RNA sequence: GCGGUGAAAUGCGCAGAUACCGGGAGGAACGCCGAUGGCGAAGGCAGCCACCUGGUCCACCCGUGACGCUGAGGCGCGAAAGCGUGGGGAGCAAACCGGAUUAGAUACCCGGGUAGUCCACGCCCUAAACGAUGCGCGCUAGGUCUCUGGGUCUCCUGGGGGCCGAAGCUAACGCGUUAAGCGCGCCGCCUGGGGAGUACGGCCGCAAGGCUGAAACUCAAAGGAAUUGACGGGGGCCCGCACAAGCGGUGG
RNA sequence: AAAAUCUA
């Protein structure tokens, strides 16, 4: 909500789209971004370049709140998984640390058609 | 399972002489105990069926033993069936 | 790289509380490491993992820990 | 009669009085269902891996009794009744197998 | 389960009746201070207020201890399991060692000659009874109170039960037989377990008269009547509804919440 | 804005969705170990704990003394789907509705979604119920991998799981101490294709439907493995003004 | 996502 130096950054990277969001050290988001906030539509939203622009825009929004350092956390295996990180490198924000945390079942929920 | 002591209490009773751990009647009674216990086991585990197969095979084995015993000598058979209370 | 068995001497693999021995088997993910990396026998590996799950239930061992930087 | 190891985790954040209080109840149930105790050991407080009852810590006990094989189920159930009692796990004891001889 | 009948007559090939195996042998009810007279077919003004009640068969009302807490700590022996023509559930004669005999709604799986008690000290185990704030969360329960010290009124029918979902302040949460979740005061007593005669539902009345024996009178369709006597009273050649289906007095039957809105007790319910 | 796809649309979201955190409800299923792995007569069987229980194998060289094998009918088991009575219901998902694709699309793809999938008891009893190989015993080269048991253990000796292969067999393919080899015992079953697992009778079942089970008739073939070639919106290497890059043309 | 057919 308010203004903080340290914080976190989540990456929801699906196949049809990759979106990201910055948050306070607690868990409550400050601002966010996606392929859609870049104006792209369709498979253009899942594009790695779009993930780059989305992460850069998200960083640009985070810097407005005075964010400087951020612990990053990733999820999913979308075609923009690494580009979030890559954009967050020279984003102007301290990368501090990177963590994978892709949710995965121990076989329980039956999958869709595929 | 069954106790070793409980096993000996039977073996000693059915033996024709001490150390007869394998005689016909010995095996018949010995199997009959397991037939009874397993039968009672099925009386609460109706779902269980493999155990029930084992029961069928045990009963069959016992019946073969009774075949040979009855064929060899009907008198010792006459005593054994009476002491184990079968056929009816 | 390194076989896990050579790290420690003789020990109880059935013991489900010697966490300092059992921890060296799950890597930075909590994954029950494959037999080809721990270098154990079948009989050994099986009851090892079986006691491992027990240790997981007690809150001693972790089910799945988040991987670090990648 | 069968050799059994019993593991019981309890609330890490409570006074020693409540600790001994619950321990007493454990003793009670044990004697009540014919659990003749042996080498008992109090492992004390330890840091857990995953948070149990939204708590990263946990107190530990470790009995080792012998009793008729049946009620060892029901006994466990008795241990379940008390709210403060977190984990319960009875395990049939076995010979400590040897690794890396 | 249920007893059946060979079709040596129609209206009997379907008629089933519960096996009274759980009853301990007793035709005479505890003729002490438990039986009592009973009557009524319509309100105090001779008018009818409930349609289709009457006929029936004579019944001595068994007086039940629904407020079982006045004897705290005092144990009792499950003397008997009796029939009761006034409830779906079976009943249970318990002999308090105090000397006083009384009745309780018979819970499921209740052995005759069982130990049973009522108090906050009680062992959490079938038959016993105690305040809700003492029963471990996530337990079956029946014959629950509502407001404290006002007698049990929740779950008293055969097979019925409620589960405790959690605690909150001086209140506790129950999942009613209607599936409804609700706050009920912690001080309210309740008996642990579930109500017996679970096999009640499977009965088939079989024929007409069987209804009459229960007192249920013949029920005439609204659409069979005349426009004066009933809304649906079109009657002209098995005519369809005159739109839309509604009671003899006017209110629409299918889908119409009748629960008063600003009822205070609404502040304690959930779904 | 999300979601979704080959690209989209239907859908959801300023009535504040997506993404993130905390609190809680409920159901189904068991990640890593995990495997060419183990168990069972078959179907099948996977989190961990305890109780109950079957079958199975090693050692000792202890006991019984041919007590064995097969087994028509009978009897019990028998995936999934489906049926009954009463529960349960998160995910999935026939049917159905919508979107797209298309000449059409009652489909493949997408958004919704009910029986069902789950437990209790009871019925149904079919399958590519597959090793397409009935059971039991015995004789007939070795090499290697693996599960397990015993013994002072780079070896020796039992019991299972895979590959290569002596002889030999086979129509070829391929089998081959886990026979399709050489023998015996016994049960089941086949006699061209279609008609047809249909019809009638009988038995069973709540129904669906299952077990037995033909003929008239028609065809001069049906079928098995292998060879050769063409062929594929099969694969790999490779080529040509074939595409590409580029210059002018016709079609007007 | 596209390539439906080919009288004896
Ligand atoms: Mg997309
Ligand atoms: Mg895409
Ligand atoms: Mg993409
Ligand atoms: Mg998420
Ligand atoms: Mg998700
Ligand atoms: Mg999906
Ligand atoms: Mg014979
Ligand atoms: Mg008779
Ligand atoms: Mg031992
Ligand atoms: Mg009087
Ligand atoms: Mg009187
Ligand atoms: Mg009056
Ligand atoms: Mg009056
Ligand atoms: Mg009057
Ligand atoms: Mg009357
Ligand atoms: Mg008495
Ligand atoms: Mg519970
Ligand atoms: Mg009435
Ligand atoms: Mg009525
Ligand atoms: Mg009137
Ligand atoms: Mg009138
Ligand atoms: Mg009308
Ligand atoms: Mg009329
Ligand atoms: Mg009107
Ligand atoms: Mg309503
Ligand atoms: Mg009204
Ligand atoms: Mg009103
Ligand atoms: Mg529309
Ligand atoms: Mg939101
Ligand atoms: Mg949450
Ligand atoms: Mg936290
Ligand atoms: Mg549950
Ligand atoms: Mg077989
Ligand atoms: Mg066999
Ligand atoms: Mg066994
Ligand atoms: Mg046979
Ligand atoms: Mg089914
Ligand atoms: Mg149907
Ligand atoms: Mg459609
Ligand atoms: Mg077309
Ligand atoms: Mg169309
Ligand atoms: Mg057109
Ligand atoms: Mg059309
Ligand atoms: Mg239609
Ligand atoms: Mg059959
Ligand atoms: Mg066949
Ligand atoms: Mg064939
Ligand atoms: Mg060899
Ligand atoms: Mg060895
Ligand atoms: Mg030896
Ligand atoms: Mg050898
Ligand atoms: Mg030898
Ligand atoms: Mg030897
Ligand atoms: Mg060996
Ligand atoms: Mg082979
Ligand atoms: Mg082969
Ligand atoms: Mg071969
Ligand atoms: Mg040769
Ligand atoms: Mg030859
Ligand atoms: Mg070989
Ligand atoms: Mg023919
Ligand atoms: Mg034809
Ligand atoms: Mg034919
Ligand atoms: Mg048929
Ligand atoms: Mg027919
Ligand atoms: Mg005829
Ligand atoms: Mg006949
Ligand atoms: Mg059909
Ligand atoms: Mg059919
Ligand atoms: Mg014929
Ligand atoms: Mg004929
Ligand atoms: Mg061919
Ligand atoms: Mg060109
Ligand atoms: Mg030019
Ligand atoms: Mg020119
Ligand atoms: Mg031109
Ligand atoms: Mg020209
Ligand atoms: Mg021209
Ligand atoms: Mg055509
Ligand atoms: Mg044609
Ligand atoms: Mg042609
Ligand atoms: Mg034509």
């Amino acid at each position: 909500k308010r203004q903080v130096a340290s914080g976190r950054a989540y990456i929801h990277a699906s196949y049809n789209n990759t979106i990201v969001t910055i948050t306070d050290p607690d868990g409550n988001p400050i601002t966010w971004s996606s392929g859609g906030v870049i104006g792209y539509k369709g498979s253009r939203k899942g594009t790695p370049y779009a993930a780059q622009l989305a992460a850069l825009d998200a960083a640009k929004k985070a810097m407005a709140y005075g964010m400087q350092s951020v612990d990053v956390i990733v999820r999913g295996t979308g075609a923009g998984r690494e580009q979030a990180i890559r954009a967050l490198q020279a984003s102007g924000l301290q990368v501090k640390s990177i963590v994978d945390d892709t949710p995965v079942p121990h076989n329980g929920c039956r999958p869709k058609k595929k | 399972p069954i106790t070793k002591e409980e096993k000996q209490k039977v073996i000693q009773e059915f033996a024709r002489f001490p150390g007869d751990t394998g005689s016909t009647e010995v095996q018949v009674a010995l199997l009959t105990l397991r037939i009874n216990r397993l039968s009672e086991h099925l009386k609460v585990h109706k779902k269980d069926h493999h155990s029930h197969r084992g029961l069928l095979m045990m009963v069959g084995q016992r019946r073969r033993l009774l075949r040979y015993l009855q064929r060899e000598d009907p008198e010792r058979y006459r005593a054994l069936i009476e002491k184990l209370g079968i056929r009816g | 790289k390194a076989k896990v068995k050579a790290t420690l001497g003789e020990f109880d693999l059935r013991d489900y509380r010697n966490v300092e021995v059992l921890k060296r088997f799950l890597s930075e993910t909590g994954k029950i490491l494959p037999r080809r990396r721990t270098g154990l026998s079948a009989k050994e590996q099986r009851i090892l993992a079986k006691t491992i799950k027990r240790a997981r239930i007690l809150g001693l061992l972790p089910f799945t820990e988040k991987l670090v930087r990648k | 009669m069968r050799r059994y190891e019993v593991n019981i985790v309890l609330n890490p954040n409570l006074d020693q009085s409540q600790l001994a209080l619950e321990k007493e109840i454990i003793q009670r149930a044990l004697e009540n269902y014919g659990a003749r105790v042996e080498k008992v050991e109090e492992l004390g407080l330890r840091r857990l891996a995953y948070p149990i009852a939204k708590d990263p810590q946990g107190y530990f006990l470790w009995y080792q009794v012998e009793m008729p094989e049946d009620r060892v189920n029901d006994l466990a159930r008795e241990l379940r009744i008390r709210d403060n009692v977190r984990r319960v796990m009875v395990v049939k004891s076995q010979e400590p197998f040897l690794a890396n001889a | 389960a249920v007893k059946k009948f060979k079709p040596y007559t129609p209206s009997r090939r379907f008629m089933t009746v519960a096996d009274f195996s759980e009853i301990t042998k007793t035709e005479p009810e505890k003729s002490l201070v438990k039986p009592l007279k009973k009557t009524g077919g319509r309100n105090n003004q001779g008018r009818i207020t409930v349609r289709f009640r009457g006929g029936g068969h004579k019944r001595l009302y068994r007086i039940i201890d629904f407020k079982r807490w006045d004897k705290v700590g005092i144990p009792a022996k499950v003397a008997a399991i009796e029939y009761d023509p006034n409830r779906s559930a079976r009943i249970a004669l318990l002999h308090y060692v105090d000397g006083e005999k009384r009745y309780i709604i018979a819970p499921d799986g209740l052995q005759v000659g069982q130990q049973v008690v009522a108090g906050p000290d009680a062992p959490i185990q079938v038959g016993n009874a105690l305040p809700l704030r003492f029963i471990p969360v996530g337990t079956v329960v029946h014959a629950v109170e509502l407001e404290p010290k006002k007698g049990a009124k929740l779950a008293r029918a055969a097979g019925t039960s409620a589960q405790i979902q959690g605690r909150e302040g001086d209140y506790v949460i129950l999942r009613l037989p209607s599936g409804e979740l609700r706050k009920v005061h912690g001080e309210c007593y309740a008996t642990v377990g579930a109500v017996g005669n679970a096999d009640h539902k499977n009965i088939v009345l079989g024929k007409a008269g069987r209804s009459r024996w229960l007192g249920r009178r013949p029920h005439v369709r609204g659409a069979a009547m005349n426009p004066v006597d009933h809304p649906h009273g079109g009657g002209e050649g098995r005519a369809p509804r005159g739109r839309p289906p509604a009671s003899p007095w006017g209110w629409q039957t299918k889908g119409l919440k009748t629960r008063k809105r600003r009822k205070p007790s609404s502040r304690f319910i959930i779904a």
